[PDB]
RNA sequence: GUCUCCGUAGUGUAGCGGUUAUCACGUUCGCCUAACACGCGAAAGGUCCUCGGUUCGAAACCGGGCGGAAACACCA
RNA sequence: CGUCGCUACUACCGAUUGGAUGGUUUAGUGAGGCCCUCGGAUCGGCCCCGCCGGGGUGCCCUGGCGGAGCGCUG
RNA sequence: AAUGAGUCCACUUUAAAUCCUUUAACGAGGAUCCAUUGGAGGGCAAGUCUGGUGCCAGCAGCCGCGGUAAUUCCAGCUCCAA
RNA sequence: GGUGACCACGGGUGACGGGGAAUCAGGGUUCGAUUCCGGAGAGGGAGCCUGAGAAACGGCUACCACAUCCAAGGAAGGCAGCA
RNA sequence: UACCUGGUUGAUCCUGCCAGUAGCAUAUGCUUGUCUCAAAGAUUAAGCCAUGCAUGUCUAAGUACGCACGGCCGGUACAGUGAAACUGCGAAUGGCUCAUUAAAUCAGUUAUGGUUCCUUUGGUCGCUCGCCACUUGGAUAACUGUGGUAAUUCUAGA
């Protein structure tokens, strides 16, 4: 199997990432982050391959107003890949996903990193490049 | 050049259908080794990775997600003897339904049959469907099967000798009940995800000799699964009655428009040649006719064809109809049919009105008693007793009956494999019947 | 994907390749058409590699320098055909023209010579 | 195909594994008026979509199948 | 004849710095082609000319290896 | 007595056919080898016929018909227009 | 400076223009996507090679939207032609 | 064919609209025996397209050493029939559609003394004083051979 080990979050509760699936959603509002236990004062923070729980700010109105399931697939924060490579992305992006991993859109812009590409399958598919 | 047949595979849940159909396929020049590693590296990406022979079926987003098999799907592969296509049956109580119209369109059946500890005995239980499987492909009407015994390796200990001759034992027990013999029935331990006694003799398992058959027509005796499919006797092709083509599915491809795909059951379907379908009553007019992406000038029985029907979409005709000739004499609707059912196993009492679902070749419409003519033996068409009240478990009975939603249904006397039908209530088998007489409107 | 002269690089880039340049011969008259070709540097990423002797070695390869195939039809041109035979000026020209002897089974034997031109 | 929900007098539709009831009507309906209308009186009216299992017995506990009502997939 | 009360249908106003889909555009970024100024991966000619050679008679008519004149050139 | 509509040989046509025109032989007495579509209060040609329904069902472009004796609805018959 | 109540400019068109069609006292009112002539376009734009003639698309280049094959390294598209 | 009729009222003259009436042009319903013509995915989506075809071309008169055939008449450059290929020409016509387009397109009229023009036809082609001309040089096709890619009407080396 192999599990995903610890990055650099750089993305906590508030934090506004673009929208790259096809989905017809701009951007998502991180609200929260799953598997968070927590810790006083400590704002959940997300990296890439993370599902959070989003809103959309600015998209198609039947999508705003609600709560999704998302996961990071770019972060602009650098992190190290356990070879030495410090990688980071030019944008922060997430795609719109259900509880089971599968997205709701059909196809992703932009690359999307290896963590999340090998954690997700049905996002893997969709990915145009892995980085 | 070659013949063509058509094979179903039947067993229980869990038993290894699609992935014995699929490593058999790729063993007979199915697929290149290229189009499977990436079948095997999606597998790896979930997680189901022993369910990789399964996908060259199992094509559909929900069978692949699920590791269920929902649907019947065709593949052919290219034998010693003779070409085959073989229908992959559901195996679940669930999709009854499903491969009653798969066992439908084939001529032979695979009756694949666990062989690990614990699963062989859930298999053959009041909840299992190993009983089901071959009394309804007995029901629809096929002849000769071979039974084929899975999953060798899983067995503690692996390969045995006495696992083996126990299920040969039970399997033949039960199949005589049933109808089949299995002095004809071959019986073949195999094993398809490890791919053994398949294409070539086992080194794994030296204890098997080789099974035998003993038939009117000719005697073989075969090592290993393919050699028992080129054994299987031809089946008499009914060429000179009216066509009649019993719907599988109905398909919107890009380009070539609607194309009804069915088995041939009667006569020979060419293109240019009008078609009409009896439950919807649409004419329309055939312009090619292909098969497993071969095309054809002439559609022989027994095969699997798609041809290009004109100016009729996608919703107008749908799973479950009857395609017939134009010129020659057409399917019409059955308003009522005098059918003869044999009550299986009924634990309430039958009265004339209880509505089961009756399947007459592919599809599936429920049923209305409207009275019962005459009590009748086991066999013979004896008769016993006149208008009996009330029907029990263990007799046949010759009665009349009004389809609630609209079919279309043909004599046994007529076309045989038309005449065949099976009853299903309170999830089980409920009687086994045939059409001997049908008013038409 | 064949490697193209000047390109100065490693690795496979896109170029408009029009009449008459390399890997590439047009269709119609005008016609230029955008292709992918392999850079003039040769190093491990490659199937095959083109390679010309310039001069002899001490010894001789095996199945390479021995049974010296000849060129199949001479020279067509009488000119070309005068450098050749160092011809002065008119001087048997007809028949100083290289004939091709063809045998065939069924055929029955035949020279074969070209209508010399100029 | 795959899931998600809804589906009880003719509609309004409460419901409780020991009871599908009532309500507003709609109708019927004596009840007036030539006829109305206006009032007056009463009634009927439910397989709980449907079929099963569970259960001492279930509409409902559980599952199916059917429709609708939403998606999601679906390329010889 | 009008208000009021009940039931339908049709439009109107209306917070929501409402929403959606088109069209035309400012600004920023800007693929690609074309033109100009460079550029020079390569391919040919002359100067070949270390030499054997040479004929009107060391003074070559050149039939080739070969360096390369390490220039002039297209 | 006369004919076709159809069966159908040949010719003809035509790139090759088809069709038309010719032409053998069959082919009409419910000549069952069967003419329909809309109407009959007025506008607007045609019934104050008969049987049902009873302000219901329905008809009705408009006037209007129908609440138990309907020239108007549902039907039969008979008529009208093309 | 130039153009405008002699209607500029702007907007709409369910507008390609014309020869023509329907109707028919006379006058008119509507219709002309449609076989002849002229124009425009080839999914939307844009830029070009060749050639006397093209801003050609049953030619090319790039972007956008769709969309084909793939061994995922690439490659190939344009039926408002006849079906 | 230069035409009217029913409906406001207790009844009458009007105004006035509604309804009737006839044609054609789309769809639809019912019906349909013969024969001659004949429109036909314009209206909505100038929306999307599988597959197949729709543009190729040689005379005596540009280039044949393909055996791919073949007359040889036999001591000869080339008999001839000709694949392939080079060269030349065509592929800017035709066909489809009507989205754009409101002095724009287009119609009639007129001009290019303000321009270009393949092809055909007709002129012009000794008008020029200036060590191959009895004919000059090099390359490249087709062709042989070695291949690369999963793939293409992709192409490289010799
Ligand atoms: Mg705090
Ligand atoms: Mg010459
Ligand atoms: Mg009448
Ligand atoms: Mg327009
Ligand atoms: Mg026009
Ligand atoms: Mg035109
Ligand atoms: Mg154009
Ligand atoms: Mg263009
Ligand atoms: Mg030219």
């Amino acid at each position: 199997s192999g599990a995903k080990f610890r990055i650099s979050l750089g993305l906590p509760v508030g934090a506004v990432i673009n929208c790259a699936d096809n989905t017809g959603a701009k951007n998502l509002y991180i609200i929260s982050v799953k598997g968070i236990k927590g810790r006083l004062n400590r704002l959940p923070a997300a990296g890439v391959g993370d599902m959070v729980m989003a809103t959309v700010k600015k998209g198609k109105p039947e999508l705003r107003k609600k709560v999704h399931p998302a996961v990071v697939i770019r972060q602009r924060k650098s992190y190290r890949r356990k070879d030495g490579v410090f990688l980071y992305f030019e944008d922060n992006a997430g795609v719109i996903v259900n509880n089971k991993g599968e997205m709701k859109g059909s196809a992703i812009t932009g690359p999307v990193a290896k963590e999340c590409a090998d954690l997700w399958p049905r996002i893997a598919s969709n990915a145009g490049s892995i980085a | 050049e070659k013949t063509h047949i058509n094979i179903v595979v039947i067993g229980h849940v869990d038993s290894g259908k699609s992935t014995t159909t699929g490593h058999l396929i790729y063993k007979c020049g199915g697929i290149d080794k290229r189009t499977i590693e990436k079948f095997e590296k999606e597998a790896a990406e979930m997680g189901k990775g022993s369910f990789k022979y399964a996908w060259v079926l199992d094509k559909l987003k929900a069978e692949r997600e699920r590791g269920i098999t929902i649907d019947i799907s065709l593949w052919k592969f290219e034998t010693s003897k003779y070409y085959v296509t073989i229908i992959d049956a559901p195996g679940h109580r669930d999709f009854i339904k499903n491969m009653i119209t798969g066992t439908s369109q084939a001529d032979c059946a695979v009756l694949i049959v666990a062989a690990g500890v614990g699963e062989f005995e859930a298999g053959i239980s009041k909840n299992g469907q190993t009983r089901e499987h071959a009394l309804l492909a007995y029901t629809l009407g096929v002849k000769q099967l071979i039974v084929g015994v899975n999953k060798m390796d899983s067995t503690e200990p692996p390969y045995s000798q006495k696992r083996y001759e126990e299920i040969v034992k039970e399997v033949s027990t039960y199949i005589k009940k049933i109808g089949y013999n299995p002095d004809t029935v071959a019986f073949v331990p195999i094993s398809g995800w490890n791919g053994d006694n398949m294409l070539e003799p086992s080194a794994n398992m030296p204890w098997f000799k080789g099974w035998k058959v003993t038939r009117k027509d000719g005697n073989a005796s075969g090592t290993t699964l393919l050699e028992a499919l080129d054994c299987i006797l031809p089946p008499t092709r009914p060429t000179d009655k009216p066509l009649r083509l019993p719907l599988q599915d109905v398909y919107k491809i890009g380009g070539i428009g609607t194309v009804p795909v069915g088995r041939v059951e009667t006569g020979v379907l060419k293109p240019g040649m009008v078609v009409t379908f009896a439950p919807v009553n649409v004419t329309t007019e055939v312009k090619s006719v292909e098969m497993h992406h071969e095309a054809l000038s002439e559609a022989l029985p027994g095969d699997n064809v798609g041809f290009n029907v004109k100016n009729v979409s996608v919703k107008d005709v749908r799973r479950g109809n009857v395609a017939g000739d134009s010129k020659n004499d057409p399917p019409m609707e059955a308003a009522g049919f005098t059918a003869q059912v044999i009550i299986l196993n009924h634990p309430g009492q039958i009265s004339a009105g209880y509505a089961p679902v009756l399947d007459c070749h592919t599809a599936h419409i429920a049923c209305k008693f409207a009275e019962l003519k005459e009590k009748i033996d086991r066999r013979s068409g004896k008769k016993l007793e006149d208008g009996p009240k009330f029907l029990k478990s263990g007799d046949a009975a010759i009665v009349d009956m009004v389809p609630g939603k609209p079919m279309c249904v043909e004599s046994f006397s007529d076309y045989p494999p038309l005449g065949r039908f099976a009853v299903r209530d309170m999830r089980q088998t409920v009687a086994v019947g045939v059409i001997k007489a049908v008013d038409k409107k | 994907f064949p490697m193209k002269q000047g390109v100065l690089t490693h690795g496979r880039v896109r170029l408009l390749l029009s009449k008459g340049h390399s890997c590439y011969r047009p269709r119609r008259t005008g016609e230029r058409k955008r292709k992918s070709v392999r850079g003039c540097i040769v190093d491990a990423n490659l199937s095959v590699l083109n390679l010309v002797i310039v001069k002899k070695g001490e010894k001789d390869i095996p199945g390479l320098t021995d049974t010296t195939v000849p060129r199949r039809l001479g020279p067509k041109r009488a000119s070309r055909i005068r450098k050749l035979f160092n011809l002065s000026k008119e001087d048997d020209v007809r028949q100083y023209v290289v004939r091709k002897p063809l045998n065939k089974e069924g055929k029955k034997p035949r020279t074969k010579a070209p209508k010399i031109q100029r």
